[PDB]
């Protein structure tokens, strides 16, 4: 759609065989002349080593839509492959629940044993006292 | 009052781990609160969907046929390309 | 695939999804888990279209 | 081989867009037309012999 | 053997170099683009980071069977229907252990209170014993 | 170096028959297929004509 050499929408492009990029053929040429080289790369080509850009053949083809299999098929990669992320999201937040769960149970199993203590001292305390 | 104490607890942690892997297996009463919570979503979320839709459809129909009767372009320049 | 355009016959896909029933049983309480899961994606699928919009649209259609 | 950029192909994904449509609908579609597409090509080159 | 995002079998393996994690090209670059991160340390790691590594002989292609294709269809419609519930099943579970957590933190503080309310009960009665 | 397996907060699933990311990778060769076949009979099409 554009030139990458000015900028413009080329109407005349033609595709060169070292630096894959579509170039206005009457800016290219004029590259060329200058010097025989690709202007990104700085690789060496001529004027036939150029290309113009053609109709494929003989077998027609459809613009890139939904509904093209191929199109539809690197849809579903995309899919999936957001999905998987989405797992990870709840994988690593799992980890860290049932990590402060861990330490959260055995911090109410080492203090619920001093409950069980305190009311049994408490209680004792009152059952000594108030006998004597 | 509260190394040996690191590993009861990481054991511990998968045997809770275990159970409920296992009260989840069972399930998949509690089934029709699951039907009505979809009930609550296909609501909410097909009239987000068909409001979406139709802002869409109204600004993308017309681009639609733009993209679709240019398409039937292609169909012609091409027909015409193979017999000339 | 020749035999499906001589016979004139497409293969059957899940027709299942989009009716399912409620008071059903351990099998539509997936059919119905599938619906939540697959409307939770489509109105996420549903956002980033609109947040582009028609600018995504009218790019392609130059 | 030489590998070739340019700006990108952009595919409006339609509207009622989701995975049900995507599994259901569109998937058939692609491989009925593949189908009898070739089936009726297979049937084109058979006439011009 | 295993990318350790998604779970698959990684076609271009990328390890990366803060945290020793052979991930997927795909996976690790749209991490990457999201936040600057690594998933597994959260150190600060970048795209040319990254080093691709080599796996060529491990690949190994499913044969499924001579297996009809319209039932090839239906396979692929289950295998999505079910990896659509185990996604589903592995996240109301995140919710509700999180939410059991949190009725553990309320006891434990509430419990905590208590304990208060008997150590004074214990502190009179040291007063009393003495008297 | 970077030693020792990788496998943390990722399940293990051996590659599996009944899966599911190789099936559409089996999808996408034998469309591959489908492709140079279609070509294949176009070109004597074409050539016949």
């Amino acid at each position: 759609m554009f030139c990458s050499i000015s900028g413009e929408t080329p109407k005349e492009p033609v595709i060169s065989r070292v630096s894959g990029n579509v170039y206005e053929k009457r800016l290219i040429e004029q590259v060329i002349r200058e010097t025989s080289k690709d202007p990104v790369t700085q690789q060496e080509c001529t004027l036939e080593d150029l290309v113009p850009v053609k109709v494929p053949d003989f077998v027609r083809p459809r613009p890139p839509s939904a509904t093209s299999l191929p199109a539809l098929l690197s849809l579903f990669q995309e899919e999936w492959d957001s999905v998987a992320l989405e797992q990870f999201e709840l994988r690593r937040n799992l980890t860290e629940t049932k990590q402060e769960l861990s330490t959260a149970l055995y911090s109410l199993d080492a203090a619920l044993r001093v409950i069980s203590r305190l009311t049994k001292e408490r209680d004792e305390a009152r059952e000594a006292l108030a006998k004597f | 009052x509260x190394x040996x104490x690191x590993x009861x607890x990481x054991x511990x942690x998968x045997x809770x781990x275990x159970x409920x892997x296992x009260x989840x297996x069972x399930x998949x009463a509690a089934e029709k609160f699951y039907t009505n919570d979809i009930q609550r979503d296909l609501a909410k979320k097909a009239l987000e969907c068909n409001k979406l839709e139709n802002r869409v459809y109204d600004l993308v129909r017309s681009s639609y046929e733009q993209r679709n009767f240019l398409i039937k372009k292609i169909s012609h320049a091409w027909k015409a390309l193979q017999t000339e | 695939v020749a035999a499906g355009k001589g016979e004139k016959l497409a293969a059957i896909d899940v027709q299942r999804y989009i009716q399912l029933k409620p008071p059903g049983t351990r099998e539509s309480l997936l059919q119905s888990a599938v619906v939540w899961e697959y409307q939770k994606s489509r109105n996420d699928n549903l956002y980033l279209l609109e947040k582009h919009g028609e600018k995504a649209f009218d790019s392609s259609l130059e």
